[PDB]
């Protein structure tokens, strides 16, 4: 999961 | 007295509630509900185009995102009104999430796309339209540039949604330009  | 208006406040509450749900239920159970639509059958669950911005996966990025939201969001709401903040927030969450999923697919979250929109918006509106009463301090310009750089070069622990961030920034700059045409 990528975080913004 | 209070710096944070209703919209600033309600977003912060939303992020805290979602964060707590994620610690209780685990990140993945909450993503399945709140993530950008990851299948055609979910494409009309319209909240998902926005609710990706409410999830955070680490203590550091929820804190930093909410600090910038509280400051910039707070400044926009105070000076330009709750409506303006709502529109920057919805538009930037939508378009940043579009760009991110487009390049990297739907497994992402965080308020940083919106934060980058606020950075861009506050900077350029202050530049082009100083009578607006908003302005991005030099120190915050420097802070934001380093944070962006850190994101781009993977200097945090974690995998970064650089699509969302940079798209966020473009949305904020665009909206500020349109808002200051005059
Ligand atoms: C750990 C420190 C104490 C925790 C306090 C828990 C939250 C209490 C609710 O706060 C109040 O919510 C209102 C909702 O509209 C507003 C107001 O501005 C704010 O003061
Ligand atoms: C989520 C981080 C927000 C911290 C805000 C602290 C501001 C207190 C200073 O008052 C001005
Ligand atoms: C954690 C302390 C918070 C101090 C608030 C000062 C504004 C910083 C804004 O940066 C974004
Ligand atoms: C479309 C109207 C925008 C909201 C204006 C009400 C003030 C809320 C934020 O404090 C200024
Ligand atoms: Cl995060």
């Amino acid at each position: 999961i990528a975080t913004a | 007295r209070e710096r944070a208006g209703p919209v600033t406040w309600v977003m912060m509450i939303a992020c805290v509630v979602v964060f707590i749900a994620m610690q209780i239920l685990g990140d993945q159970e909450v993503m399945l509900w709140l993530a950008w639509p990851f299948d055609p059958t979910l494409k009309f669950e319209f909240w998902r185009y926005f609710t990706h911005a409410l999830m955070h996966f680490s203590l550091m990025h929820i804190l930093f995102n909410l600090l910038w939201w509280w400051y910039l969001g707070g400044a926009v709401e105070k000076r330009l009104g709750s409506g303006k903040l709502i529109v920057i927030t919805l538009i930037s969450a939508l378009l940043s999430g579009y760009v991110q999923q487009k390049f990297s697919g739907p497994w992402f979250g965080g308020l940083s796309g919106v934060v980058y929109a606020l950075m861009g918006y506050v900077w350029l509106r202050g530049e082009r339209d100083p009578q607006s009463g908003i302005y991005l301090q030099r120190g915050l310009i420097i802070f934001a540039l380093i944070w962006i750089v850190a994101g781009w070069f993977d200097l945090f622990g974690m995998s970064m949604a650089n699509g969302a961030h940079i798209a966020g920034l473009a949305v904020g700059l665009a909206m500020a330009f349109v808002d200051s045409l005059n």
